[PDB]
C-alpha cells in the first residue's frame, strides 16, 4: 500500500496531531489499544496508509512525537489513545523554544533534530510505497514553526521524490496575545512555499470566529479550535483511507490541486460546523451540505471567496446519500457562480462520494479550495509583520541565535511575491 | 485462422477488458475455468473463435490477451475475481507507484521502468500464434497509465511487429466521470504520439455513453460498470466478424481497408441500436428499418456530434440477430432520402453490411434487455473532429496560462513535446475540414 | 440500388450495397529520447539536492 | 437566473437582446470564454457550433441555425433551389440563376439561355451584354452568380421608383415559423429608369446606395400600412393577396426544404435564428425572392418590438421566468 508518515511536532502540533489520530482510529476502527473492533471492511481495506501492522492484529499509528520541551509528550501519552502510539516514536528535548522560530530551526531544534530523522527513516525504511510524510504544526510559535519547517527541510534532502503534506495552523491575534508570532509565521510561510507540495491553511483567525460567533461559543477553548480541525482533517484525508477513484493518493491530489508549483496553500471548509457535546437533531439535506461548504462561514482559512477566484476545488460527501443530487447540486454551484472559478482551467472542481460518515454525523461535506482569495491571510500577517520589522523590533530575540537581518528580509519578499503571484492569476 | 492479442491497459482499459471478456464468454459458450464444451477441437483447432481464444490440452480456453496496470488493485481483481480460473497468471502484469494522471510520467519515468517486462510478456503470445494479424489496445486518454504508457507500447510495437495492425478502442474524457483536471493535457500528448502506430481508432465518448446509460437505461448517475457493459457490446460487434463464419471483417487489414482511406482520419464513429432497459414492463420490438434509422440519431452514437455537418468517406452495418438484406437494402433506400447522408467525391455512396443471426447476447443480470435483433453502424465521418476541437480547446485554455505544465516537466517531458502535440492536432483538425466540410 | 458480393454462411451474410458511384523510429531513438528525459529529471533533483545542501 | 455570452459585437439586432435580457435582473452576462452560459448569442463567421451542448447541468441555446449558410449565400442558394427537388427548376419565385468563377460552372451554361429581351446582373455589375459582365466577375477574384435582371419592376407613384421587400422571420428550436408583421419597402429615391442599367441608383435599392443620393420617405422605409394603402388606392388590392400570399410561401418553402440538414430538434445543443428574406414585386403583381439574409439588422422604428419578440418566443420560450407580433407559418 500507499504509506503516509505522519510528524506532529510542537504544543499546537502534537495536540491536533492526537486528535486527527482518535478521530480516525474510531473512524477505522481501532481502539485505544491497537486493535480493531469495527465491522465494516472498508474500515481495514486501506488502514495500512496510516496504521503499520503488529502481531495481535494490531495497529500502530505511523506517528511520530516531536517537541523541544516534554511537556506536550506527556500530556497526550496520558490522553485517551495516548498508548497507541510506538513509544519510541517520541523524540522530545528538555530547554524548549520560547516561542522562538530561531530556536526551534537553528539553535535548539538543531541538537534534537537527528534523532527525529532516524524514527523518521525507521519508519519510512519499512514503508512498500511511501507517499510522503504529512505534518502537523503551528506556524506563530517556535518549535512546530521552526523545527517543523527544519525537518521539512531534511526530509525533502532525504526524500526527494516523496510528497510533503502539511496542515499548518496560522497565528491570529484574536487567539494568542505573543508579540513576535508575525515573525515566526512569515519564517515558516517563506519555507512552506519552498519546501512542501500541498499545505492545509488552518487559521485561527478563522477558528474562533467560527466558535466564538457562529457556534456561540462565549469563552471559547483550544479545545473547541481543536475540534474544527479535528473534523477537517477527518474531512480532507476521507480519499485517502477509504476505497475511491478520486485523489485518493497524495500525488494524485497535487496534481489535481497545484497549476502552479508555489500555489500550493489550501482553504479548508467543513459543513455542518458543531460544537464538541453537540446533539445532533437532523441531518443536513445534499443541497444544505452543498450551500454550507461554499460559504465564507464556513471556511478555515480567513478569507473571502468572493474576493478571488477558485484555481481548484475538491468536494469530498459523506453518509448515505445520492450521488445523483450531489453531481445535480455541485453543477448547480458552478453554474450560478461562474465567475468565481478561473475559466482557464476546464471543469477545474472534482467531487467524492464515500458512504461511511464521520462520527455523530449522518451527513457531511468537506471543501478543499485552491482559491487566489487567500493571498489575504499572507497578506494579514505580512502586515504585523512589517508593522515592527520596518523598526527592527524584537529583532534582538532573533539575532541573538545567530540569525541576521537580511533572513527576515528574504522571508518577507518571498511572501509578498507569493501574494502578487496569486493576485496576477486573479486577472485572466 | 489468424490470431489477435488484446493489450489492455491503465485502469480504463483493464476494466472494460473484463467486460469484453467476460461477454465473449458467454458468446462462444466459454466457462469461468476456460471450458467450452461446445469445442469437440480439444487443445487446438483453427476455428474462427480461435483468433481470440487459444486452448490447452486439458481444455481451458485461454484468452489472447495481457492486462497492464502501473498499479495492482484493479488488475488484483482481475486474478480474483470470477474468471481468474480463466487468464494466465503471466498476463496480468502490474507495478507498484501508478502514473498520478500525469502523461510524462507513465511515458518516461515508471513507463521506461516497465515497458521491456511487458514487451517481453507480449512476444510469448506472439509465439503460440501460427499467423498473428496484429493487437487491439484498450486504454483511457485521460489517466497516466492510459495515455503515457499506451503509446510507449504502441511505438516498441511498431518496432517489434512492423508489418502488424494495431486497432484502439480509446475512451475520451468526460468531466462527469473524470478523476483529473489535466486529462486533456494526456489525450493530446497520446493522441500525438500515438497517431502514427495506430491503423483505426474507436473513440468512445465517456460522455456519450454517460447519457445513453441515463435517458434509455433509466439509470440515475451511472457507474462504471454500466458503462463499461454497455462499452463491451460496442465493442463486441466491432470484433464479431474476427470471431464468428464470415465474409467482411474477417482480419484486421480489412477493417483499415473498409473505414479508412486516409492513414490520419482513422477514427471512425460507432454508433450502436437498440438499447433498451432489462427492466422495460414491455417493449414494442424494433424493426430493420427502426434500428437502422437510429443509427444516424446523433444520441446513440459514442460520440455526440452531427455527421450532417460533414462528409462520409466509408460506412459498415453490423446487425446481430434476425436480419436479411431485403429489409437492410429497403431501410437503407428510405433512410437514404429522410436523412442527410453525403460522401466525399472520391469515394462511392454506399453501405457495407454483414449479418450475424445469433441475436445481441445480454449479460445475465446487466442493464440491457435482450433485443431480436440489433446493429452497430462503423461510419467514418469527418464529423468526429467535433470531439478534437473540444478537446483541443481545452489544452489551449489551460497552456496558455501554463497550467500543471510543471508536473510533466518535472519528469523530463519538455515543454516542447506539448506545442508539437497540439501543433499536430492542428494539423489533424485540418485535414478533417479539407476532406469534408465543402458542401 | 446495386448489391454487390452476397456471401451466405451458417452464421449470417455478408454483402455491398452501392447507391452511387464516385463523382516511424527505431529503438534506437526510443531509447535516445527516454534517456534524454531521465537525463532532464536527473539534473533537476541534483539541483534540488544542491539547493537543500546549500 | 439564466446566463448568456455575447460574441458579436456588431450586432445592432442581439445588443437589443442582450439589453432587454439584461435589463429583467434574470439574465446575467458571463464573459464570452466562460463556458458556463445558457445562451450563446454567438459570432457572424466559424461560431464553434462543436463546442455547443456539452456542459452538464446547462441547457444551452445558439441564436444560428449551423448549415443556414445555404440559404444565405447567394451562389449556395442558386445550388440550393437548383438541386432540391423540393424546388428545383419548377421554382418560379426565383430569379433565373447560375455560379460563375472568376479565372459545376454554370458560364456555358448560361449563356445558352442568353439569346433572341435579355438584361442580367452580378459594388456589383448590370448589364445586358454577356461581355463586359462575364469578365468583370472573371477578374474579380470572388465567385459571384448571374441573375436576370427582372425588366419590369412594379414602380410607386408618385415617383416612378422601384422597391425592395424585407421581411423578418424567426425560427425557434422547434422549427416554427415565425414571420413578423411588421416589414419594410427599400424605396429608391431617383424614379427607375429603363437603358440606365449603369446608373446604379434608381435601378438599385439598396438602403446604403440610396442614402447617398435621396424625399417622400423617412429614410427611404415605407413600412406596411402606407405601401397597403396605395395598393388598395391604386391596385385595388391588399398587400396580403398580391404580395404576402406569395411571401409565407416562400419562407415556409425556402426553410423547409432545409429542415431535415438544420433541425435541432433531437440534437445535444438548440438553435433558434433570424433571417431576413428580400422579395421584388414585378409589373403584374408577381412576388421574386433574390437575398436570404443570415445576420440581418432591422429598421430603425422597429428594433422595439422585433427585438422583444426574439426574446419572447425564441429566447424565453426556452428558458422562462415566473396580441403576438408574429405571423406562425403553418407547416
Ligand atoms: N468508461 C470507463 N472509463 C474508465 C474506467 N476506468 C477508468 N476510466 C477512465 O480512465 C481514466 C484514467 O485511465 P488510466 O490511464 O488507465 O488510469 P489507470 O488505469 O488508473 O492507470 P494510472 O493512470 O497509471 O493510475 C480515468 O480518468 C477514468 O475516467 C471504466 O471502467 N470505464
Ligand atoms: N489552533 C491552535 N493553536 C495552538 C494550539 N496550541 C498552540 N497554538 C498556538 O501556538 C502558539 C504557541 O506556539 P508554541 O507551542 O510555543 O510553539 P513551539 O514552542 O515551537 O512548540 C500560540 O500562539 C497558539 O496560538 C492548538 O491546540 N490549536
Ligand atoms: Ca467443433
Ligand atoms: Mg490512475
Amino acid at each position: 500500500m500507499r504509506e503516509i508518515v505522519h510528524i506532529q511536532a510542537g504544543q499546537c502540533g502534537n495536540q491536533i496531531g492526537a486528535k486527527f489520530w482518535e478521530v480516525i482510529s474510531d473512524e477505522h476502527g481501532i481502539d485505544p489499544t491497537g486493535s480493531y473492533h469495527g465491522d465494516s471492511d472498508l474500515q481495514l481495506e486501506r488502514i495500512n496508509v496510516y496504521y503499520n501492522e503488529a502481531t495481535g492484529n494490531k495497529y500502530v499509528p505511523r506517528a511520530i512525537l516531536v517537541d523541544l520541551e516534554p511537556g506536550t509528550m506527556d500530556s497526550v501519552r496520558s490522553g485517551p489513545f495516548g498508548q497507541i502510539f510506538r513509544p519510541d516514536n517520541f523524540v522530545f528535548g528538555q530547554s524548549g523554544a520560547g516561542n522562538n522560530w530561531a530556536k526551534g530551526h537553528y539553535t535548539e531544534g538543531a541538537e534534537l533534530v537527528d534523532s527525529v530523522l532516524d524514527v523518521v527513516r525507521k519508519e519510512s525504511e519499512s514503508c512498500d510505497c511511501l507517499q510522503g510524510f504529512q505534518l502537523t504544526h503551528s506556524l506563530g510559535g517556535g518549535t512546530g514553526s521552526g523545527m517543523g519547517t527544519l525537518l521539512i527541510s531534511k526530509i525533502r534532502e532525504e526524500y526527494p521524490d516523496r510528497i510533503m503534506n502539511t496542515f499548518s495552523v496560522m497565528p491570529s491575534p484574536k487567539v494568542s496575545d505573543t508579540v513576535v508570532e508575525p515573525y515566526n509565521a512569515t519564517l515558516s510561510v517563506h519555507q512552506l512555499v519552498e519546501n512542501t507540495d500541498e499545505t492545509y491553511c488552518i487559521d485561527n483567525e478563522a477558528l474562533y470566529d467560527i466558535c466564538f460567533r457562529t457556534l456561540k461559543l462565549t469563552t471559547p477553548t483550544y479545545g473547541d479550535l481543536n475540534h474544527l480541525v479535528s473534523a477537517t482533517m477527518s474531512g480532507v484525508t476521507t480519499c485517502l483511507r477509504f476505497p475511491g477513484q478520486l485523489n485518493a493518493d497524495l500525488r494524485k491530489l497535487a496534481v489535481n490541486m497545484v497549476p502552479f508549483p508555489r500555489l500550493h496553500f489550501f482553504m479548508p471548509g467543513f459543513a455542518p460546523l458543531t460544537s464538541r457535546g453537540s446533539q445532533q437533531y437532523r441531518a443536513l439535506t445534499v443541497p444544505e451540505l452543498t450551500q454550507q461548504m461554499f460559504d465564507s462561514k464556513n471556511m478555515m482559512a480567513a478569507c473571502d471567496p468572493r474576493h478571488g477566484r477558485y484555481l481548484t476545488v475538491a468536494a469530498i460527501f459523506r453518509g448515505r446519500m445520492s450521488m445523483k443530487e450531489v453531481d445535480e447540486q455541485m453543477l448547480n454551484v458552478q453554474n450560478k457562480n461562474s465567475s468565481y472559478f478561473v475559466e482557464w482551467i476546464p471543469n477545474n472542481v472534482k467531487t467524492a462520494v464515500c458512504d461511511i460518515p464521520p462520527r455523530g454525523l449522518k451527513m457531511s461535506a468537506t471543501f478543499i479550495g485552491n482559491s487566489t482569495a487567500i493571498q489575504e491571510l499572507f497578506k494579514r500577517i505580512s502586515e504585523q509583520f512589517t508593522a515592527m520589522f520596518r523598526r527592527k523590533a524584537f529583532l534582538h530575540w532573533y539575532t541573538g541565535e545567530g540569525m541576521d537581518e537580511m533572513e527576515f528580509t528574504e522571508a518577507e519578499s518571498n511572501m509578498n511575491d507569493l501574494v502578487s503571484e496569486y493576485q496576477q492569476y486573479q486577472d485572466a | 485462422m489468424r490470431e489477435c492479442i488484446s493489450i489492455h491497459v491503465g485502469q480504463a482499459g483493464v476494466q472494460i477488458g473484463n467486460a469484453c471478456w467476460e461477454l465473449y464468454c458467454l458468446e462462444h459458450g466459454i466457462q469461468p475455468d476456460g471450458q467450452m464444451p461446445s469445442d469437440k477441437t480439444i487443445g487446438g483447432g483453427d476455428d474462427s473463435f480461435n483468433t481470440f481464444f487459444s486452448e490447452t490440452g486439458a481444455g481451458k480456453h485461454v484468452p489472447r490477451a495481457v492486462f497492464v496496470d502501473l498499479e495492482p488493485t484493479v488488475i488484483d481483481e482481475v486474478r480474483t475475481g470470477t474468471y481468474r480460473q480463466l487468464f494466465h497468471p503471466e498476463q496480468l502484469i502490474t507495478g507498484k507507484e501508478d502514473a498520478a494522471n500525469n502523461y510524462a510520467r507513465g511515458h518516461y519515468t515508471i513507463g521506461k521502468e516497465i515497458i521491456d517486462l511487458v514487451l517481453d510478456r507480449i512476444r510469448k503470445l506472439a509465439d503460440q500464434c501460427t499467423g498473428l494479424q496484429g493487437f487491439l489496445v484498450f486504454h483511457s486518454f485521460g489517466g497516466g497509465t492510459g495515455s503515457g504508457f499506451t503509446s510507449l507500447l504502441m511505438e516498441r510495437l511498431s518496432v517489434d511487429y512492423g508489418k502488424k495492425s494495431k486497432l484502439e478502442f480509446s475512451i475520451y474524457p468526460a468531466p462527469q466521470v473524470s478523476t483529473a483536471v489535466v486529462e486533456p493535457y494526456n489525450s493530446i500528448l497520446t493522441t500525438h504520439t500515438t497517431l502514427e502506430h495506430s491503423d483505426c481508432a474507436f473513440m468512445v465518448d465517456n460522455e456519450a455513453i454517460y447519457d445513453i446509460c441515463r435517458r434509455n437505461l433509466d439509470i440515475e448517475r451511472p457507474t462504471y460498470t454500466n458503462l463499461n457493459r454497455l462499452i463491451s457490446q460496442i465493442v463486441s460487434s466491432i470484433t464479431a466478424s474476427l470471431r464468428f463464419d464470415g465474409a467482411l471483417n474477417v482480419d484486421l487489414t480489412e477493417f483499415q481497408t473498409n473505414l479508412v482511406p486516409y492513414p490520419r482520419i482513422h477514427f471512425p464513429l460507432a454508433t450502436y441500436a437498440p438499447v433498451i432497459s432489462a427492466e422495460k414492463a414491455y417493449h414494442e420490438q424494433l424493426s430493420v428499418a427502426e434500428i437502422t434509422n437510429a443509427c444516424f440519431e446523433p444520441a446513440n452514437q459514442m460520440v455526440k456530434c452531427d455527421p450532417r455537418h460533414g462528409k462520409y468517406m466509408a460506412c459498415c452495418l453490423l446487425y446481430r440477430g434476425d436480419v436479411v438484406p431485403k429489409d437492410v437494402n429497403a431501410a437503407i433506400a428510405t433512410i437514404k432520402t429522410k436523412r442527410s447522408i453525403q460522401f466525399v467525391d472520391w469515394c462511392p455512396t454506399g453501405f457495407k453490411v454483414g449479418i450475424n443471426y445469433q441475436p445481441p447476447t445480454v449479460v445475465p443480470g446487466g442493464d440491457l434487455a435482450k433485443v431480436q435483433r440489433a446493429v452497430c453502424m462503423l461510419s467514418n465521418t469527418t464529423a468526429i473532429a467535433e470531439a478534437w476541437a473540444r478537446l483541443d480547446h481545452k489544452f489551449d485554455l489551460m497552456y496558455a496560462k501554463r497550467a500543471f505544465v510543471h508536473w510533466y516537466v518535472g519528469e523530463g517531458m519538455e515543454e516542447g513535446e506539448f506545442s508539437e502535440a497540439r501543433e499536430d492536432m492542428a494539423a489533424l483538425e485540418k485535414d478533417y475540414e479539407e476532406v469534408g466540410v465543402d458542401s | 440500388m446495386e448489391v454487390i458480393e452476397l456471401n451466405k454462411c451458417t452464421s449470417g451474410q455478408s454483402f455491398e450495397v452501392i447507391l452511387k458511384p464516385p463523382s516511424d523510429p527505431s529503438l534506437e531513438e526510443i531509447q535516445k529520447k527516454l534517456e534524454a528525459a531521465e537525463e532532464r529529471r536527473k539534473y533537476q533533483e541534483a539541483e534540488l539536492l544542491k539547493h537543500l545542501a546549500e | 437566473m439564466y446566463t448568456f455570452v455575447v460574441r458579436d459585437e456588431n450586432s445592432s439586432v442581439y445588443a437589443e437582446v442582450s439589453r432587454l435580457l439584461l435589463a429583467t435582473g434574470q439574465w446575467k452576462r458571463l464573459r464570452k470564454d466562460n463556458p458556463r452560459f445558457n445562451l450563446m448569442l454567438g459570432e457572424r463567421n466559424r461560431l464553434p457550433f462543436g463546442r455547443l451542448g456539452h456542459e452538464p447541468g446547462l441547457v444551452q441555446l445558439v441564436n444560428y441555425y449551423r448549415g443556414a449558410d445555404k440559404l444565405c449565400r447567394k451562389a449556395s442558394l442558386v445550388k440550393l433551389i437548383k438541386t432540391s427537388p423540393e424546388l428545383s427548376e419548377s421554382c418560379t419565385w426565383f430569379p433565373e440563376s447560375y455560379v460563375i468563377y472568376p479565372t459545376t460552372d454554370e458560364r456555358e451554361v448560361f449563356l445558352a439561355a442568353y439569346n433572341r429581351g435579355n438584361v442580367w446582373i452580378a459594388g456589383i455589375l448590370i448589364s445586358s451584354e454577356a461581355s463586359e459582365l462575364l469578365d468583370f466577375i472573371d477578374e474579380q477574384g470572388q465567385v459571384h452568380v448571374i441573375q436576370k435582371y427582372l425588366e419590369k419592376p412594379l414602380l410607386l407613384e408618385p415617383g416612378h421608383r422601384k422597391f425592395d421587400i424585407r421581411s423578418w422571420v424567426l425560427v425557434d428550436h422547434l422549427y416554427n415559423i415565425y414571420l413578423y408583421r411588421e416589414g419594410v419597402l427599400r424605396t429608391s429615391s431617383e424614379p427607375y429608369n429603363s437603358a440606365n442599367f449603369q446608373d446604379k441608383t434608381c435601378h438599385l435599392t439598396n438602403h446604403c446606395i440610396q442614402k447617398e443620393y435621396s424625399r417622400y420617405e423617412e429614410g427611404n422605409e415605407m413600412f406596411f400600412e402606407e405601401f397597403n394603402q396605395y395598393l388598395m388606392d391604386a391596385l385595388n388590392t391588399t398587400l396580403e393577396n398580391s404580395i404576402l400570399l406569395q411571401i409565407k410561401h416562400i419562407i415556409r418553402s425556402c426553410l423547409m426544404c432545409i429542415e431535415p440538414a438544420i433541425s435541432t430538434k433531437h440534437l445535444h445543443y438548440q438553435s433558434f435564428q433570424l433571417f431576413g428574406f428580400d422579395f421584388m414585386v414585378d409589373e403584374e403583381l408577381k412576388v421574386w425572392l433574390i437575398e436570404v439574409n443570415g445576420a440581418p439588422a432591422c429598421a430603425q422604428k422597429l428594433y422595439a418590438e422585433l427585438c422583444q419578440g426574439i426574446v419572447d418566443v425564441a429566447i424565453s420560450s426556452v428558458f422562462p421566468l415566473a396580441t403576438s407580433i408574429f405571423i406562425k407559418l403553418h407547416h
